[PDB]
């Protein structure tokens, strides 16, 4: 890798000034390297590395979404052919996409999950599987379609069980899971019942608990059960 | 497109 | 280049979809690759390029701007020493920036210039040219600082003298050549008053041939005035 | 920054 002749130190150092300058590839770019290190990761680098990948993935979502929108309505009754150009620029940024997911699972699997006995790290990575595997199923079209919606469930299935077992409702790890995982039933497993309910239920649960915290822990956890609140909000 | 963190 | 076996039609629709999706450095590459089919530019392909490559650049000073500013004040008394990553990190991005403007130019002079021959279009070379260069300057410390600058002013200067004989003084290229020119007096050649001088006769003269225009030429115009008068504004 | 375009 072009990061193996860099210090462990020195690649999160400029994870976090890239993170400043709102250069996401290079904040990938330096964690990827830092995770290649070896070593388990901390809490503010398992931040780190999940903060560079989410920008850099979202705005190949997005750009995908804008490029597939425009070859829907290229293909409806009454649209003039344009020839192959806007299949093939969307085929482009679907395989860079697939190509960042293939290398965030490819970390995770490479040796991030085995390493990770904690619950909150385990909770985190197994999150991120099921993060990837979402984002390569938003895309996927052909043979193998199911299967990525399965790996996609499983991950998101382990890491509710250990988090059920194993870390508080107000947990903000334990609530970003819920909140993703609820999403992917909704848009990806054609399950908007069962999106709801998990919403639903997470919310309830963790208001219940908010008793027990910090003014600073009542702030973090408020903040994910309002983002629980508003996917409600659209889903009824 | 609904939130996700 | 690997753009080399895409027909030109397809680079400059690519481009455009690529502008829609907000992909600029893929509006960047495509562009270039329709640069080097060999032919001149029209007046939308020469927007498309200006654009693209606007954008991609723009990102790289702003983070070259946030970088510097660690820097400077990681090298103030008191500042902890932190080590070479900061540095090198600049010298990164600014590598990368170099790059850039070292690509523009040489599709300028190979050959988009030489082929000019229409006010409009020689005029809006040449003011890249000057923006380029000005954009070396900004990041240059070294021996060829003052002949960048130089290289700079000249190419300004060749277009703003084509500018004042072949265009009206509310043409859009002749106020955006003026207002970019303005700027680089203020910020590159320490002559805040003939940036402001520049500004305000652009913007007078203008005003003076607005009776003459269209609905949607005075829209145009006034557009950039506007950001003459910002300037103005700014400066005084 | 100022403008330019
Ligand atoms: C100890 C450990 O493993 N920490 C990993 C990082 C967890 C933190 C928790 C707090 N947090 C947030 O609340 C926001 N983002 C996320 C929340 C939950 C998950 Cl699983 C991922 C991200 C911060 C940004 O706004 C949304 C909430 C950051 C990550
Ligand atoms: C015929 C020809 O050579 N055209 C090249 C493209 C010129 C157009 C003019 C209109 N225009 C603008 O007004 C805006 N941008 C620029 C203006 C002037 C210059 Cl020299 C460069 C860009 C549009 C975006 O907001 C600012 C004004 C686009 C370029
Ligand atoms: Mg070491
Ligand atoms: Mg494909
Ligand atoms: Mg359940
Ligand atoms: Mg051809
Ligand atoms: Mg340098
Ligand atoms: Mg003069």
């Amino acid at each position: 890798g072009a990061m193996g002749s860099m210090e462990r130190a020195s690649l999160i150092q400029k994870a976090k000034l890239a993170e400043q300058a709102e250069r996401y590839e290079d904040m990938a770019a330096f964690m990827k390297g830092a995770v290649e290190k070896g070593e388990e990761l901390s809490c503010e680098e398992r931040n780190l590395l999940s903060v560079a990948y989410k920008n850099v993935v979202g705005g190949q979502r997005a750009a995908w979404r804008v490029l597939s929108s425009i070859e829907q309505k290229s293909n409806e009754e009454g649209s003039e052919e344009k020839g192959p150009e806007v299949r093939e620029y969307r085929e482009k940024v679907e395989t860079e996409l697939q190509g960042v997911c293939d290398t965030v699972l490819g970390l995770l699997d490479s040796h991030l999950i085995k390493e990770a006995g904690d619950a909150e790290s385990r909770v985190f990575y197994l999150k991120m599987k099921g993060d990837y595997y979402r984002y390569l199923a938003e895309v996927a079209t052909g043979d193998d379609k199911k299967r990525i919606i399965d790996s996609a469930r499983s991950a998101y299935q382990e890491a509710m069980d250990i988090s059920k077992k194993e870390m508080p409702p107000t947990n903000p790890i334990r609530l970003g899971l819920a909140l993703n995982f609820s999403v992917f039933h909704y848009e990806i497993a054609n399950s908007p019942e069962e999106a709801i309910s998990l919403a639903k239920t997470t919310f309830d649960e963790a208001m219940a608990d908010l008793h027990t915290l910090s003014e600073d822990s009542y702030k973090d956890s408020t903040l994910i059960m309002q983002l629980l609140r508003d996917n409600l909000t659209l889903w009824t | 497109f609904p939130a996700t963190v």
